[PDB]
């Protein structure tokens, strides 16, 4: 009908819950906000939008543990008149004081999902645009392997692989288990200046089905 | 982690549990200071206790004390010298005056009790500087604090400071909720997490680089007073040395609890001398510098070991020589 | 402002002896290894401190290749500036700051979300087999304080890989150094820090290291024209023929390379 | 103190005969081997030993050419030296503000300790002095083909402690390599010795050490040790013209086609050095 189905796995993997952010703590599973992310990383235009309406884990959960050295600060918006016209170094210097700082994380390290969502036009959209020709552009860039850039599982430093779907879901590990994970996050509201939602989670047969996050009764 | 929140609310139900009531929690003490009526000191009853190795003050259950900042907060009816007696080793007079004054103008926000301690702050041995202090009418029974009119307006404190912004609470998930600006500590050291700062916290976003979309402080993640209040004190409470359900283990101190733990507390050998409720979270985190980690968090009935104990042990099998030997050595036999 | 044409991925081989790659903060200063397999593993931020250390070193300041993150490894000469709406701020910074214009940075003052990303990526590297790394006691004749004087000695510890051999992967965005001006000298610049990052890194730690071998992958399209991590199957290393027990020098490896498809062309700087 | 303008490589070998080239703090005394393999392996820390007291034996403490790892010393009293001399106060755990930048005691500790400007040191303890990375680096050495250690036991015919239950014997044990042959690798960067000053004079002192280190080293448990190769390659400019792992290939040592069974001599192994490219100079009559 409409929607499409696909395949994404890798080694490594962090989505970091809000509330544990400087020593950071992964999710058991990915939230909608990072499926979200992934998509938009092989085809998006202002004019549309993305829904998600389930994920499939099909690995079992598994955790492990690293510890990094990093910074403390960001850098200031500098003045080009003044800078060149008087020549003066600025830099920020890493090993300096307390500039460094250490943190530990925790992570997960197998991971398969598939996605189903579905495009819808946004109002700023010209008249002329479909979204089934954006559909189509979309199943070529996939089956090509194109992509604006490489996505990724949560941080940067963790490429993921993926894959498109034309057939069934296979069977996971948890599919004949009921399994609790309390709220978590759904996602942020932008026009609310950035304000953020949350949904209660429950996994069951390996199958997640979060609410709309553009219903208004969830933005209450 | 709401198990937390939930184990408190359903502990403080007993009332005999120990849990500290809402807005209350169990502080040091080591003097109690006795005025008549009228206003004028006399008498002092120190309460600390000799431990055998030391003397050291009394456990006392008090309202809740502000995180001390380099900003001046006054406590609300026990504090230390400085701000009471407007004395101090520090030196810097004009800061113990301003404590003083401080600590006098909030008492104000009727009552025969406080209007005689009043009386006496119109003038306000040496092992009193700098410790704990509390205070007590001549011949009257309890403390000055534990009146109910005391208990009026510190409830009516609560209201004033709990006002203005209110949100969505991510740990229960309603909406509406006023949110917690800051976090109340947790005890560190020789009671608390081993090898960690006097006061630690689990959330805390004091640099720049940890925020994120605007936001600051603690408002970075949302939650409501009295939640961060409650799972705080749960906290502080398993980690009472006095109730069995603490152990340290090389560098990370774990936590454990149910309906019982009499067993779950035998793995105390697991390591010194090795050999309708919810049943053995077990919690183990180690500690930064200021900040506390959370190492493995893991919920398995049985409280088995056996991955790695047990490859272990089946890993050392041998026939033994004689008839009377014992099949499971301590490390320390073998090491010696 | 000009930008690369096409989408690139590359590999990266290179090999410690005696030394300590990289050590871990949580365990005294051991070697970081994957408690899954035995596999050694080495994090990416190191090769990109090292890659901004040798650029620093070898352009001594020109016009338009100035390095913000700095270690103490600073130095005072006369600086140049190009001259370029806080979008002129943004861009006047990026024009004249190689790092910045290469891997993006997060700024104290923004309007809501608005990101300065950088199109090079890389991910972390691992062992091809599983390593072992050894202990080592040490002594010295003197001791540092006054107070520990009770006749003065002290004892401390080492770590140490016998033999390993990494591997590394990375991509680069075409579109995103679209909206930075990353250009072909760039590009140029950056195979040559690959190819000689070690050359300086010379302590007392790391030993002896070096880089072997250096694969290029060049798309036709703007974007791609095959999936990336079937490209990587290409490449394939395995023990050399005679070599038994465990393995002690590159000798002792055969790595080939297979035919990539047609829209992608494969180069081989090393 | 005008540094080198040059970068340099080079290789060293050395002996063992009948003696324990550096023992094992841990395994009682065992001479230290990869257990994988059974090569023998020496500390690049034993040999800057042996350096510095062949410096401190041949100058005699002359000035600017002290050492500051000196035997049974204590090392904050050093450091509040370089404060005394330049004349300002010290704080606990910290250097000076620029007023009076640091750099003034750096430069009056690098520009009289020989061997703080040959191979740094760390000093940011209580006293705080900053720290030095040192332009001369080595690694660990390591023996061609395998060793075979073996365990001597030997008697005494005193005791030293009242051993009552005697008066008496007693016995111990040693250990020994029958023989066994050694490589080392080594580097010099001029941007480094730029910032110390490390100059040529100091590079000279550095070769006879190199050249003469081991003869003053005899004692009761080393046996024979001895030096017996060293090639040097120089390169024509600032920053090298070739890998290095390239430049060591071109060493190669191989058992003399005669001899069989276990080596017991160096008359026993065949040395043989390539061509190097054009960028690189090969000297080798050191």
């Amino acid at each position: 009908t409409y929607g499409i189905r696909l395949r994404v796995w890798g080694d490594y993997a962090c989505f970091t819950r809000p509330e544990m952010k400087v020593e950071r703590v992964s999710y058991d599973v990915m939230p909608p906000s990072a499926a979200r992310g992934i998509l938009e990383a092989i085809h998006w235009k202002p004019a549309i939008r993305w829904i998600v309406d389930r994920i499939h884990v099909l690995r079992p959960i598994v955790f492990d543990n690293v510890r990094r050295n990093e910074v403390s600060s960001k850098i200031p918006k500098p003045n080009p008149a003044t800078a060149m016209r008087d020549r003066k170094p600025l830099y920020f210097l890493v090993d300096d004081g307390s500039n460094r700082q250490q943190r530990a994380a925790t992570l997960l390290r197998n991971v398969d999902y598939v996605i189903e969502a579905h495009f819808e036009l946004t109002d700023k959209a010209g008249a002329e645009d479909n979204a089934g020709k954006h559909l189509d552009i979309f199943r070529r860039r996939a089956r090509a392997g194109q992509s604006f850039q490489q996505p990724c599982l949560g941080c940067r430093e963790f490429p993921a692989s993926f894959e498109l779907l034309e057939g069934d879901v296979p069977l996971s590990c948890y599919a004949g288990e009921k399994r609790d994970l309390g709220y978590m996050l759904l996602d942020i509201d932008f026009e609310r200046d950035m304000t953020p939602l949350f949904f209660k989670a429950v996994m069951e047969d390996d199958v997640i089905t979060p609410p709309s996050r553009t219903s208004p009764e969830v933005r209450a | 982690l709401q198990a937390l929140h939930g184990y408190y609310q359903r502990m403080s139900a007993d009332p005999d549990a120990g849990m500290p009531p809402y807005g209350t929690s169990m502080e040091n003490i080591s003097f109690a200071l006795v005025l008549d009526a009228k206003g004028t000191l006399r008498g002092i009853e120190d309460l600390r206790e000799q431990e055998g190795k030391k003397l050291r003050p009394r456990k006392m259950l008090v309202p809740i004390a502000e995180k001390k900042g380099n900003g001046i907060k006054p406590n609300f009816l026990w504090e230390n010298t400085s701000y009471i007696l407007g004395v101090d080793a520090k030196g810097k007079q004009e800061r113990t005056d301003k404590c003083h004054a401080a600590f006098i103008a909030h008492i104000k926000a009727a009552d025969q009790d406080l209007a005689a301690v009043l009386q006496f702050l119109e003038h306000g041995s040496e092992e009193v500087i700098g410790s704990n202090i509390v205070f007590r009418i001549e011949g009257e029974p309890g403390f000055v604090h534990e009146r109910p009119a005391a208990r009026q307006a510190w409830a009516n404190c609560l209201n004033r400071r709990e006002q203005g912004l209110c949100g969505q609470c991510l740990i229960t998930g309603e909406r509406q909720k006023p949110i917690a600006q800051l976090h109340p500590s947790i005890k560190g050291g020789r009671d608390g997490v081993r090898g960690a700062q006097a006061v630690a916290s689990i959330v805390s976003f004091n640099n720049t680089a940890f925020e994120s979309y605007g936001k600051e402080q603690s408002i970075n993640a949302p939650v409501s007073q009295e939640a961060a209040f409650s799972y705080v004190t749960a906290l502080n409470y398993l980690l009472n040395p006095s109730n069995r359900q603490k152990v340290t283990i090389a560098d990370a101190t774990v936590v454990f609890w149910a309906e019982r733990s009499s067993p779950a507390e035998d793995i105390f050998a697991g390591m010194f001398d090795p050999p309708e409720s919810v049943r053995f979270h077990v919690l183990g985190l180690s500690p930064n510098a200021a900040r506390l980690s959370v190492r493995f968090w893991e919920v398995d009935t049985v409280g088995h070991m056996l991955d790695k104990v047990g490859r272990h042990y089946r890993e050392l099998e041998i026939i033994p020589q004689f008839n009377n030997e014992q099949e499971f050595p301590s490390l320390s036999t073998l090491l010696r | 402002m000009t930008a690369i044409a096409n989408r690139y991925e590359f590999v990266l081989l290179f090999d410690v002896e005696n030394g300590n790659p990289n050590g871990d903060p949580d365990a005294g200063n051991m070697p970081r290894i994957d408690p899954e397999t035995g596999h050694g593993l080495v994090t990416d931020v190191c090769l990109k401190r090292k890659i901004r250390n040798h650029v620093a070193l070898t352009k001594e300041g020109a016009e338009r290749f100035n390095i913000y993150i700095q270690e103490k490894a600073i130095l005072n000469e006369t600086h140049e500036r190009a001259y370029t709406d806080a979008k002129r701020v943004t861009d006047w910074m990026c024009t004249n700051f190689y790092d910045i214009r290469t891997f993006g940075a997060v700024m104290t003052t923004e309007v809501n979300c608005g990101q300065v990303r950088g199109p090079v990526q890389m991910a972390f590297a691992r062992s091809v087999e599983p390593v072992v790394p050894q202990e080592v006691s040490i002594t010295r004749m003197a001791v540092t304080t006054k107070a520990e004087a009770e006749d003065n000695r002290t004892m401390g510890r080492k770590h140490i890989v016998p033999y390993g051999l990494y591997v590394a992967h990375g991509f680069i965005s075409a579109p995103l150094a679209e909206k930075t001006g990353f250009s072909d000298e760039d590009l140029t610049l950056f195979w040559d820090a690959l190819v000689n990052m070690f050359e300086h890194d010379r302590s007392a730690a790391r030993g002896l290291m070096s880089s072997r071998k250096l694969i290029v992958f060049k798309h036709q399209n703007r974007l791609g024209n095959a999936p990336a991590h079937k490209l990587f199957d290409l490449v394939k290393v395995s023990r050399a023929e005679g070599s038994s027990g465990p393995a002690r020098s590159f000798a002792d490896y055969a790595v080939t390379v297979g035919q990539a498809p047609e829209g992608v062309e494969v180069k081989e700087m090393l």
